[PDB]
RNA sequence: AGUAGUUUGAACAGGUUCUGAAAAGAACCUGUU
């Protein structure tokens, strides 16, 4: 693992396209770190979710990390100079007031990631690795140009376009319990989740859920040899090392797109194909072994590439443009992806006191970004809900089929009719319940 | 190579007059200025912008990108919206427009918006053979678009290099025409690594222009910024049209504003041997600084120093670990202390000090007069002045009192008990005393310091609050005997003056509120000045010299002294730092209040007082715009006035400092804002001639940073008590003087914290859990002895639940004056709580999800502080 | 649907501790202008 030294100057940033399972985080990036503590640099580490921040952390046992991340454990003393936590810490970090350390490296794994805290977040430091005050490797299998969805592997990999049930089956379906050895299942949300293990356990094959309400526990069982199936949210799909050997993959999501339409709105749009980078992620957890030449990959479907009217674009630029810093650096767009429309063409900065309820709302309310920036262009202070009254007839929240009604904190009961329509506070009984208790002044 | 930005402009070159008229306004942001035109057509000269350069410069105005402060050049000023613009805000003090005008060019039009009178625009000017000059904001918007791209980077390239010399660690917002050219970047990538800045794109500049904003206040990579600028003008060729997004237009407003940057002129026969001995001790290092900031103050010298002062905050652990709702309330993990640092010093200085205020029309100056020769009849009509003895400062100076010196001979003594034990000490003060005797001061210098205090703030600082002011402590001393009768004598007590609150206390202070609201009248108002002593003229220092005529002729001595050679010439050194390190400079100032004087507290009452006894005035039609004009103006009226029903309109006051509340006899009170402006006395967070708003319940009147409630107990007594917003007290109480984490060692001021909140703010339901919460959390048998320190007294519990019970029935029962009842409360259950509502609206966060898991799991927090100390005696707070 | 977390002024008021037979003195803390 040689290490070239133009990748540790200021100017420089460093894409590594390595292949699945070729050593980015377990030999690459150790030896990155070594090297940047002998030289003595800040450094920042990124990881996307837990799972690869588990990852991480296991791949660097014995060096001086001071860990930022509710995953793992924490012992720092005071004389760490690397920090590792996730893209969306470091956007919200960016985004509050306490002033960021300035790192003098910073790397990111996973760098393809589309949640619009890691796209601005890789704004941000290709902005300030072009000032010529740091230094940025950033790692990804799949960078933003992917159309190959079956990247080269260590070991071959054999894909078959099967059917993969949904929901549990009564009968039938042979191909899924026949199998030996162990199998990664991809679901879409926790229930369906909970649905298909629920089938399997009910054949006597014992089975894993991981998602990020349950990751605490089941993913170190995970890491074990007992388990038969792992059904997974998209949670793991990047940098986890299951050593399975077949993947389900249905290649089905869904996905928030922003609609004009008339009056401007956000719908979790129905179930849409995952992009190329997804699957190829999601086939990569399988074939890492040079000594397993068994490995499956099961999918339904054939992704899309059309990932252009997604809201994660419009939300990166309103994260992006309100970066808040001691110096008032105004970031720019990671360079690959100044190409997509919807990004390149938001002017969202907001004034002060308008930037600094739009992160209220984010951080306190838990509201989506794109819904908090609506609020928060219109002059509304955080304790003001009237806005979640005000709304068209047409806005109205359904639930079990009846108008949504609260009891607000000032003893009145209103209708839930929010002036902004966001498909994410409404979709799952948790989800509604949180809004409610936003709309409520509960939050 | 082709850049994208000339890609662009042929793109541009190449549309019909119909799809460009599309495109010019595509998705674009736009103010709505139809209303603006038409009352601008009528000749209408307030309210309105003069154009949509005053939108687009507070789109940067607003974003922080450009400050607007002191003196603002706008060069191509055009109709002058910019400048218009920024004669509204309240750090800039002088606009200055150059426009060149004549035929196929805008010419300035003139305008009655707010703060209009320090506006000049001259016509037939060209800014590029205008020589240079020294100004605090450089505004260029020069620049105009041809088909060619080489003649608008040859236009982009002169105006760049025109507006350079203008530049020196200020303020700019310069309009770069045509940045995509290879040269243009060049150019500005070198004028940004000489001055800084940032290349910013205005959202609403049109599609059919390129031009961006180089501005003081950013960072960031050029070429990226024009690459997204080039990359959006190009995608919104194709894309499909969308309205404009239509923004209300700024409002101007209207009036003039009273500011004034004339220089100081020195004394010299008065200061000139103070600043001669400054100069003979610091001879190594003295020198002269041309690059000093001083506008209104004179400059004399700088010598180089080690700076003081701090910047940083120390994290209260005890407190922040058991108020875990409030870890994402903004207000409260925000605050911060004050920079008192050379840098904190220089920016308030810059701000507040080192301004002007206009003199007083001779109306308003006879007014003023007869008004304070009356103040003064009246407030000595049972009180003779006298003079203070050495004994009584022995008496009264604190031992750890700072000693100020300033000269060799001054600095002998470590501790204020020290030097005035001493002997030589009052040698010192004898000859200072025998100088002043004769019309001379020879050592009355003021050191400056920064308020250390706890503001809100951002980034773990806060901005700079106030300069303090103090001399030696044998000049403390010097005006204590010449003016502290004032003080010791009680001459704004309540009982003395009708409208001071001297000697009342906090908590008592609504109970004298509620008194004011049994006056029959109009509303009641509570207006402050801002930087009220910054506001004091020459005027009113001789009106509150005016005292010295009611004295003997060897007190009055000391008295003139003491006001003309100290309070009416004031030495001042300032520390600011340069490049070079740090320096001391000596500046001297006419006109000011310097908030560190003996008198401070009574002087500034007593000009309030008259202050707001001339607005009454005022709102009752004794004094109209005629009246103050008059260089003649008739004493009898105003003498009639005073002596008819001065004391009944000063039972309708209570003054403290510049906190007033007024009950006038009805509302014209609020629109009586002539005598107020132009004494200099202009409201805070106000525009200057908007009238005030008055409170028609006294409950919710703000006076010295409170408002009072009336809480009624389970016996039917009733209780004023004192209420703030409740972010500012956990706020306040979660951060301390140092730096870093703090657990052990700064859990008794938690748990002082903890009894001042039970003592004062019983009747927030979250202060009191709060503070039960930490008590529980102390080891209860520390006793502090300092803000780290503390003692172990291994036989007594410190503060239990009935000590506190003890204190409470001593301060709100026993000791209350307005409670005829005495029973005592015998359990904390009958001590009230405000109600719920009310508990809400000042800032209480019952009622929400996060308040409940904090309440109901307390026992868990309070455990985990303490095995967090360690092992130690703890004992229970928390009521069953 | 999914994912990630808050990182040494002047005037005054009140309280505390120690000394004192009480007065009174000594020290500290918080707050207001
Ligand atoms: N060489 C030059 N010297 C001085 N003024 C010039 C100039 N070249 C152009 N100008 C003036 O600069 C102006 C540019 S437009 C200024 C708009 C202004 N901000 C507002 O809000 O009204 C034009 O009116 C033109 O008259
Ligand atoms: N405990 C482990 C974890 C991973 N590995 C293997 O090490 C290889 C590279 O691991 P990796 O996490 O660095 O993969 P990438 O991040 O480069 O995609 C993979 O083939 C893993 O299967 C292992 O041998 N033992
Ligand atoms: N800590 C303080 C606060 C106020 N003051 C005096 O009280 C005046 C007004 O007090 P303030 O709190 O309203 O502040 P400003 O109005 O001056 O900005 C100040 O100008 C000072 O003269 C003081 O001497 N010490
Ligand atoms: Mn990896
Ligand atoms: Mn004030
Ligand atoms: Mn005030
Ligand atoms: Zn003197
Ligand atoms: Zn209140």
């Amino acid at each position: 693992p040689e290490l070239e030294e133009e990748m540790f100057k200021k100017r420089n940033l460093t894409i590594m396209d390595l292949h699945p399972g070729s050593g980015k985080t377990r030999k690459y990036l150790p030896a990155i770190v070594r090297e940047a503590i002998k030289r003595r640099l800040r450094t920042l580490i990124l990881a996307p979710t837990r799972v690869v921040a588990a990852e991480m952390e296991e791949a660097l046992k014995g060096l001086p990390i001071r860990y930022q991340t509710t995953a793992t454990k924490s012992e720092h003393t005071g004389k760490e100079i690397v920090d590792l936590m996730c893209h969306a810490t470091f956007t919200m970090r960016l985004l509050s007031p306490v002033r960021v350390p300035n790192y003098n490296l910073i790397i990111m794994d996973e760098a393809h990631f589309t949640d619009p805290a890691s796209i601005a977040a890789r704004g941000y430091i290709s902005t300030r690795v072009g000032m010529g005050e740091a230094a940025a490797i950033f790692m990804t299998a799949t960078p933003p140009g992917t159309a190959d969805a079956f990247p080269q592997s260590n070991a071959p990999i054999q894909d078959e376009e099967r059917d993969i049930p949904e929901r549990s089956w009564n009968s039938g379906n042979d191909w899924i319990t026949d199998f030996a050895g162990k199998t990664v299942w991809f679901v879409p949300s926790i229930k369906a989740g909970n649905d298909i293990a629920n089938c399997l356990r009910k054949n006597g094959k014992k089975v894993i859920q991981l998602s990020r309400k349950t990751f605490d526990t089941e993913y170190q069982k995970t890491k074990l040899n007992d388990w038969d199936f792992v059904v997974t949210t998209d949670i793991s799909e990047m940098g986890a090392n299951f050593k399975a050997d077949r993947v389900i993959d249905p290649r089905r999501c869904l996905k928030p797109v922003i609609l004009t339409d008339g009056p401007e709105r956000v719908i979790l749009a129905g179930p849409m194909p995952v992009t190329v980078a997804s699957a190829a992620q999601r086939r990569g957890r399988v074939g890492r072994n040079p000594q397993k030449e068994n490995d499956q990959y099961i999918f339904t479907g054939q992704p899309l590439n059309n990932d252009e009217d997604h809201a994660h674009w419009t939300e990166a630029k309103m994260l992006l443009d309100n970066i808040n810093t001691p110096e008032g650096i105004i970031p720019a767009l990671f360079e690959p992806e100044r190409e997509k429309s919807a990004a390149i063409d938001g002017e969202y900065r907001l004034k002060g006191e308008s930037r600094k309820t739009f992160v209220e709302l984010m951080r306190r309310g838990d509201l989506p970004v794109w819904l908090a920036h609506k609020v928060a262009s219109e002059g509304i202070k955080y304790t003001d809900r009237k806005w979640c009254f005000d709304g068209e007839r047409n806005n109205q929240i359904l639930e079990e089929n009846m108008d949504v009604e609260i009891w607000t904190k000032e003893g009145e009961k209103k209708k839930l009719r929010p002036r902004w329509l966001d498909a994410r506070t409404y979709s799952d009984p948790l989800a509604l319940k949180e809004f409610k208790d936003f709309a409520a002044g509960r939050k | 190579g082709e850049t994208l930005g000339e890609k662009w402009k042929k793109r541009l070159n190449q549309l019909s007059r119909k799809e460009f008229d599309l495109y010019k306004k595509s998705g674009i942001t736009e103010v709505d200025r139809t209303e603006a035109k038409e009352g601008l057509k009528r000749g209408e000269i307030t309210h309105h912008a003069v154009s949509r350069g005053s939108a687009k410069l507070q789109w940067f105005v607003e974003r922080n990108m450009v400050i607007p402060e002191g003196r603002v050049i706008d060069l191509g000023c055009g109709r002058g919206g910019w400048s218009y613009y920024c004669a509204g805000l309240k750090k800039v003090t002088e606009v200055r427009g150059y426009t060149k005008g004549g035929p196929g060019h805008e010419e300035p039009v003139p305008m009655s918006t707010y703060g209009w009178n320090i506006v000049k625009l001259m016509s037939g000017k060209d800014v590029f053979y205008l020589p240079p000059e020294k100004c605090d904001t450089l505004l260029c918007d020069i620049g105009e678009s041809s088909p060619s791209p080489t003649v608008e980077e040859s236009r982009t390239i002169r105006v760049l290099k025109m507006v350079e010399p203008w530049l020196k660690n200020n303020q700019f917002c310069i309009k770069v025409l045509n940045p995509y050219m290879p040269t243009v970047i060049e150019h500005l990538e070198r004028l940004q690594r000489k001055h800084g800045g940032m290349l910013v794109r205005n959202p609403l500049s049109r599609n059919s222009t390129h031009e961006m904003y180089w501005i003081s206040n950013g960072t960031g990579n050029i070429v990226s910024s024009v690459n997204m600028v080039s990359r959006l003008l190009l995608n919104r060729f194709t894309m499909t049209y969308r309205r404009p997004t239509i923004e209300k237009d700024v409002d101007l407003g209207a009036g003039t504003r009273h500011v004034n940057a004339e220089p100081e002129t020195p004394n010299m026969d008065v200061i000139g041997e103070r600043i001669r001995r400054i100069k003979e001790e610091h001879s190594s290092t003295w020198h002269y600084d041309d690059e000093n900031p001083y506008k209104t103050w004179a400059y004399h010298g700088s010598y180089e120093v080690k700076a003081t002062g701090s910047a940083s905050s120390m994290i209260n652990g005890v407190v922040k670990l058991l108020t875990k709702p409030w870890d994402v309330v903004p207000t409260v993990t925000q605050m911060a202390m004050t920079d008192t640092t050379p840098f904190g010093q220089q920016r308030v200085f810059k701000e507040k000090v080192d301004t002007r205020t206009p003199k007083p029309m001779p109306g308003t100056r006879k007014v003023m007069e007869i008004t304070a020769g009356w103040l003064w009849r009246t407030l000595g009509r049972n009180k003779r002045p006298r003079l203070c003895t050495r004994e009584e400062f022995t008496k009264k100076v604190r031992t750890n009192a700072a000693m100020g010196a300033v000269f060799t001979e001054e600095n002998q003594w470590d501790s204020a008990r020290a030097a005035v034990e001493d002997e030589e000490f009052w040698k010192l003060v004898d000859r200072e005393r025998e100088l002043h005797k004769q019309g001379k001061c020879g050592s009355c210098v003021y050191n400056m310091m920064g308020k250390r205090e706890k503001k809100l703030g951002e980034f773990g600082k806060a901005k700079g609050s106030r300069a303090i002011w103090y001399m030696w402590l044998g000049a403390r001393y010097l005006e204590f005997e010449a003016l502290g009768f004032l003080n010791e004598d009680h001459w704004f007590s309540r009982e003395n003056s009708y409208s001071g609150v001297e000697g009342e206390g906090l908590h008592k202070l609504g109970y004298i509120l509620r008194d004011i609201s049994k006056i029959p009248g109009g509303a009641m108002y509570a207006d402050d000045t801002a930087g009220w002593d910054t506001r004091i003229t020459e005027d009113d220092l001789h009106n509150e010299e005016k005292i010295t005529q009611q004295m003997d002729p060897e007190h009055r001595q000391l008295a003139n002294a003491i006001f003309k050679l100290t309070y009416q010439n004031k030495v001042v050194k300032v520390q600011r730092p340069t490049p070079k390190g740090t320096v001391m400079d000596i500046i001297s100032r006419k006109d000011q209040r310097g908030s560190g004087q003996v008198g401070t507290y009574g002087l500034n009452t007593f000009t309030n007082m008259e202050a707001q006894l001339i607005r009454q005035m005022e709102g009752e039609g004794v004094l109209s715009k005629t009246d103050l004009e008059n260089p003649h103006l008739l004493e009898k009226k105003i003498t009639q006035w005073l002596e008819t029903k001065g004391v009944e309109r000063l039972k309708r006051m209570a003054i403290s400092g510049d906190d007033c509340v007024v009950k006038p006899i009805d509302d014209r009170f609020a629109n009586a804002l002539l005598a107020l402006n132009d004494m200099g006395k202009v409201r805070k967070d106000i525009p200057q001639w908007q009238p005030s708003k008055g409170w028609h319940d006294w409950q919710q009147v703000p006076f010295c940073s409170h408002h009072f409630h009336e809480l009624i107990m389970k016996d039917g007594r009733k209780l004023v008590v004192p209420c703030r917003p409740q972010d500012e007290l956990i706020g306040r109480a979660r951060i301390s003087q140092g730096a870093g984490w703090s657990l052990k060692e700064t859990a008794c001021l938690g748990k002082a914290y903890a009894q001042m909140w039970a003592l004062m703010y019983f009747h927030r339901r979250d202060l009191r859990l709060a503070s039960n919460a930490i008590c529980s959390a102390v080891p209860v048998h520390w006793v502090p002895t300092s803000r780290t320190t503390w003692s172990i007294h291994a036989h007594h519990q410190w503060m239990t639940t009935e000590d506190m019970l003890t204190v409470w029935n001593r301060v709100w029962i026993e000791d209350n004056p307005w409670m005829e009842d005495k029973t005592p409360v015998t359990t904390w259950e009958d001590v009230p709580y405000l109600g719920k509502r009310e508990d809400q609206w000042c800032g209480s966060l019952i009622g929400l999800t996060s308040r409940a898991t904090w309440a109901q799991n307390i026992l868990t927090a309070i455990q985990q502080v303490r095995s967090l100390i360690g092992n130690e005696e703890f004992l229970d707070y928390m009521p069953s």
